């Protein structure tokens, strides 16, 4: 392709439990779990430089990580939280 | 108890500064591993591995080989 | 042996008192003490470097002190907490 193109993101979320609903404040709070999944060919890596398959960061968000790695990764946020 | 671990050693010849313990190598070789003319016996594993569509890699590490060992390795497909 | 194996890990868990119950929000609070123990030569040392007999980490959890050391130790977590 001449142009370049846009990154395709896979996106999933499930509810597990109502947990509390505010009638006056109107809001409410809600347990639950969420999943997301891209392909970059940017962060490949060789496996013969560490010996392992799976490359991991643990308890960080994407913008951490994003700034620790200096490559633009696909944050997000909830709109109403 | 008995204990375990790693070790250096360094032998001398008619160098008496060895017993500082930094001797540098020097000279002409004369002394050698004693089991190299010698052989022991063997250990065998069977496992049985799946490449699914997101893991189509695999890396096993094995435990540390004495001087003059051997290894060997085969793989056969379940069916096609 | 021939391949790498797992290490054995020892765990146990007391109960002090329930100290609540929730039952609109359908959860509970608790007080207890957990215990791990187990065996790493990876951890070894040698006294007369240090002319001691215990090492010891104080007020760190095992992500750090794994982190610090940057060996691999079995960290956990609660599920619902």
């Amino acid at each position: 392709s001449v142009f370049l193109e846009s990154d395709l993101v896979t996106v999933g979320l499930a509810v597990d439990q109502i947990v509390g609903v505010d009638q006056r404040s109107e809001n409410f709070s809600v347990v639950g779990t969420l999943k997301l999944s891209w392909h970059d060919p940017k962060l490949g890596f060789s496996p013969d430089q560490c010996g392992c398959t799976v490359k991991s960061f643990e308890d960080a968000s994407i913008r951490a990580v994003a700034g620790e790695i200096n490559l633009p990764l696909p944050s997000f946020s909830f709109y109403n939280q | 108890t008995y204990t375990t671990g790693s070790f250096q050693l360094i032998l001398g010849l008619n160098a008496p500064q060895v017993i500082s313990g930094e001797g540098e190598p020097e000279g002409e070789v004369f002394a050698s591993l004693a089991s190299l003319e010698i052989k022991p016996e063997a250990h065998v594993q069977e496992l049985e591995i799946r490449l699914d569509k997101d893991t189509r890699y695999l890396t096993q590490h094995t435990r540390n080989l004495q001087p003059g060992d051997t290894f060997h390795a085969l793989v056969e497909p379940i069916g096609e």
